[PDB]
RNA sequence: AUAUGGAUUCUUCACGGUAACGUAACUGAAUGUGGAGACGUCGGCGCGAGCCCUGGGAGGAGUUAUCUUUUCUUCUUAACAGCUUAUCACCCCGGAAUUGGUUUAUCCGGAGAUGGGGUCUUAUGGCUGGAAGAGGCCAGCACCUUUGCUGGCUCCGGUGCGCUUGUGACGGCCCGUGAAAAUCCACAGGAAGGAAUAGUUUUCAUGCCAGGUCGUACUGAUAACCGCAGCAGGUCUCCAAGGUGAACAGCCUCUAGUUGAUAGAAUAAUGUAGAUAAGGGAAGUCGGCAAAAUAGAUCCGUAACUUCGGGAUAAGGAUUGGCUCUAAGGGUCGACGAUCAACUUAGAACUGGUACGGACAAGGGGAAUCUGACUGUCUAAUUAAAACAUAGCAUUGCGAUGGUCAGAAAGUGAUGUUGACGCAAU
RNA sequence: UUCAAAUGAGAACUUUGAAGACUGAAGUGGGGAAAGGUUCCACGUCAACAGCAGUUGGACGUGGGUUAGUCGAUCCUAAGA
């Protein structure tokens, strides 16, 4: 299990021709001030490693869900 | 919890409640390590803060390795007394050199007018 | 303070083994636990390992020596004799 | 307090049977068998631990890149920097002394 | 300031309960700094007929509120019919069975 | 097995840093070298983990005549991966006596200390991914079945001569210096093979395939083993809560487990085991056998003799509870101020059927004689001793074509991986 | 050790519940090595065994159960053979 931080790297990983499954997990964490925000984890199942991109911006998360390839088995929740 | 609170207030600690030796209850080595570590960290703090110079620090470090000091209060009072004595000596030497300079100036002007 | 009048390092043996044996052991234990001058770096850092091995904690040089002293008097005499004979052979 | 058991059939507290007590995500205490600790590779000249070289069990060195097992110098992960420098100085000085000894022999005849 | 609410509507509508008495018990028995009855501008206990509200700036907790409520129910033999149950955080109710 | 990407090459087989060294890579045959594998024991100290103790809060359960913001309980985070994180060690500047730095433990410094700035090992810890979706604790519904769900919380600390364990830097000890090999890596070297309408690189990343065979249940013992048995015997080891207490002692309790020993009714003698006893106190007896007395801790005090180390807890005395106080002994932050924190010691008053190491736990002592110096060892199943051993002392043989001793013999063997400071025999 | 219920022809001994106790973490707890070899588990079941009893059992009868590239053996060498 590895964590990634580059959106471009994550999009490249989503098309690596061995990634056939991803999952989108929604967490309800607090942003160090008590405000309940929405954290989105994108987990792409590589052949050897599970790559996780953590996005604390719900808007960028929605944009990434829209930009995910349509043959990825996105597995919301 | 109630018994622990009573012991914290100091009950149940008399001679009739002790079954191990004083060393068994609390090692004198542990007590000495605590004392020497507080003395050494106080000396290092004073040296770093400039309250003492490295030579007085070395003398007091050797003295604290020797017993020579019952506690932190004793070390602080000894430092105070040592610094007071040093200041006294310095003031005495300053006054002696000032009087020597005054006498030399008087001699110089006397010779220049004679 | 002086903790023992005469037993010194042999105070660990208590009252056992006899006073003469404890004295004989004391002399050689003092010799074997003494710190010696390093002939290579000039520091008082040579200590015994096993018997006959003397290592300097500084410069990490180990010399073969006596069982309980760095240099036995017999070995010093042999060194002087060998130096003299080498000088006679060379000249 | 929760008590643990060995996970292998070895019941003896040998060097290869060391365990740590860890808490699992299931909330319970469990022994985890820990491999023997690695030893730092050491200089072949002075015996000190070699700086910059990873400390791994012997066969783990086959699973790491060359960068973990060497240092960019004349003897890499074999000799330390001070011993390499001493080797350089000794080699240069002794070759120079060989040259001067040769010329001394030639000019003493 | 922390708020703790207790929904007494079920046992008050089922007859055997007195929200006013329960609140009065809360003021009389809530301790501040070890002393009882000294709720000076630090603990407020208000009533609506169905929801007892406690607002506290001093040391107070839902555990203490449950302890006092259980003490009151035991005093009024209201246990084994009424349970102090937490629905949401700092929101409790008196379940009646 | 492999194809891409990445990297390298027009100066072919990389760049950066003064350096210690860094990295995503960054050719490397024979041969050689080095490292890891790979190592004792004890002691104190530092740190980590788990446990213990404990505060706040979010839930559940218990007590509630009275008191208790209370008692118990859940609040957890694996292997692996990325970033980061040490002691030690090393590097650059600099040249230090008014010697400095420094450990609990006294070692280090012109062979370059202190100091300033850096490098490194990643035990270990922190954050993140794994991973909250898991597990845990609850709540609200419904249930002919499968029981089905639907929600909420699973958080933030503190403390330490604490226990267990791991580890680090040290120190003590030896006429004791405390395995080997498989295996893996590195280095030296430069054989060889390498670029320009192009070469190199499976120690960089990703990607593909496979990983066989045998064991795996259970007990591991007051019933699964051995002892003729479901035998009070014997049989190696790991984990290890709270209190009291020096303590893995004894006693009580938590989790877990058990409640299994043929039973019932009486309470004679004599028994087995446990105890008490007026006055005397070994008069018993071969003999103080047995039992009793003493016992912890604090303070005082301690002889002959001695190998000066001991004897010694010599002997012989006093105190000990509870409660309320007092004093001393610290950390952090900026002579003091603020704040935080844990026990150990000393003292005082008060108090009681003068009790108080209140159960448990726990030396009897002294004056001498014989004997063996001591620690240790043996007659398993009648002898533990003064017997044996021991260090010490002394004698003997032997220089290898040898001494002593094996073998039926050997081109055989033990001492001997040995060499008189040795081996062998006393 | 005690009370009640269930089962059963039959209950001091089985099961469940309640109570009283103990092992008191150097355990009467949880796992293993040697050894045993199915004693593990389920169902049926009490002629014999469990030195009383028995409806119970490590018994009797019939079946089920031991899943590995990562835990071991396998490989290495030790004293030695
Ligand atoms: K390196
Ligand atoms: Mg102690
Ligand atoms: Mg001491
Ligand atoms: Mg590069
Ligand atoms: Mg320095
Ligand atoms: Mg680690
Ligand atoms: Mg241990
Ligand atoms: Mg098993
Ligand atoms: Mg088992
Ligand atoms: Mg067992
Ligand atoms: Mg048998
Ligand atoms: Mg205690
Ligand atoms: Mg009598
Ligand atoms: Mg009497
Ligand atoms: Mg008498
Ligand atoms: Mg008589
Ligand atoms: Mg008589
Ligand atoms: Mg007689
Ligand atoms: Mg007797
Ligand atoms: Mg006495
Ligand atoms: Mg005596
Ligand atoms: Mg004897
Ligand atoms: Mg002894
Ligand atoms: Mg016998
Ligand atoms: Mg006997
Ligand atoms: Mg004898
Ligand atoms: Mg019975
Ligand atoms: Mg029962
Ligand atoms: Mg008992
Ligand atoms: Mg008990
Ligand atoms: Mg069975
Ligand atoms: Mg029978
Ligand atoms: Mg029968
Ligand atoms: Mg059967
Ligand atoms: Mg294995
Ligand atoms: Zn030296
Ligand atoms: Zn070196």
């Amino acid at each position: 299990a590895r964590e990634i931080t580059d959106i471009k790297q994550f999009l490249e990983l989503t098309r690596r021709a061995d990634v056939k499954t991803a999952t989108v997990k929604i967490n309800k964490k607090l942003n160090k001030a008590g405000k309940p925000f929405r954290q989105t984890k994108f987990k792409v199942r590589g052949s050897s490693s599970l790559y996780t991109l953590v996005i604390n911006d719900a808007g960028k998360a929605k944009k990434l869900i829209q930009s995910l390839p349509p043959t990825l088995k996105v597995n919301r929740l | 919890r109630a018994h622990a609170q009573s012991k914290r207030e100091g009950r149940h600690s008399g001679y009739g409640k002790r079954k191990g030796t004083r060393e068994a209850r609390l090692p004198s080595q542990v007590v000495w390590i605590r004392r020497l570590r507080v003395l050494r960290r106080l000396l290092a703090k004073y040296r770093d803060a400039g309250k003492i110079d490295k030579h007085l620090y070395h003398v007091l470090y050797k003295e604290s390795k020797g017993n020579a000091f019952k506690h932190k209060r004793a070390l602080v009072e000894h430092i105070i007394q040592a610094k007071a004595d040093a200041q006294r000596e310095k003031a005495l030497n300053e006054e002696a050199e000032a009087r020597r300079l005054k006498n030399r100036a008087a001699r110089d002007r006397r010779a220049q007018r004679v | 303070a002086k903790r023992t009048k005469k037993v010194g390092i042999t105070g660990k043996y208590g009252v056992r083994y006899g006073s003469s044996l404890r004295r004989q052991v004391k002399k050689l234990e003092i010799q074997q636990h003494a710190r010696y001058d390093c002939s290579f770096c000039g520091k008082k850092t040579v200590k015994r390992g096993a018997a006959g091995i003397w290592t300097c904690s500084c410069c990490k040089k180990t010399v073969a020596g006596g069982a309980y002293t760095v240099s036995t008097a017999a070995a010093a005499t042999v060194r002087s004799t060998i130096r003299r004979l080498r000088e006679m052979v060379e000249a | 307090a929760q008590r643990v058991t060995f996970r292998r059939r070895n019941p003896y507290n040998t060097r290869s049977n060391k365990i740590k007590v860890v808490k699992t995500p299931g909330g319970i205490l469990r022994a985890q068998h820990v491999k023997k600790l690695a030893t730092r590779p050491k200089c072949g000249d002075c015996g000190s631990a070699l700086q910059g070289i990873s400390t791994l069990r012997p066969r783990q060195y086959a699973t790491v890149s060359k960068t973990h097992k060497t240092v960019s110098r004349a003897y890499g992960g074999s000799r330390c920097a001070n011993c390499v420098k001493e080797r350089i100085i000794r080699a240069f000085l002794i070759e120079e002394q060989k040259i001067v000894k040769k010329v001394v022999k030639e000019q003493t005849e | 300031a922390k708020t703790f609410t207790v929904d007494v509507s079920s046992p008050t509508e089922n007859g055997v309960f007195d929200p006013a008495s329960y609140a009065k018990y809360l003021i009389d028995h809530i301790k501040v700094e070890g002393a009882v009855g000294n709720l000076g501008n630090a603990v407020t206990v208000t009533e609506d007929g169905t929801v007892v509200t406690v607002v506290s700036t001093a040391k107070f907790s839902g555990k203490y509120l449950k302890y006092l409520t259980k003490k009151y129910l035991k005093k009024n033999q209201l246990r084994d019919w009424i349970r102090f149950v937490s629905t949401k955080t700092n929101e409790y109710r008196l379940a009646f069975y």
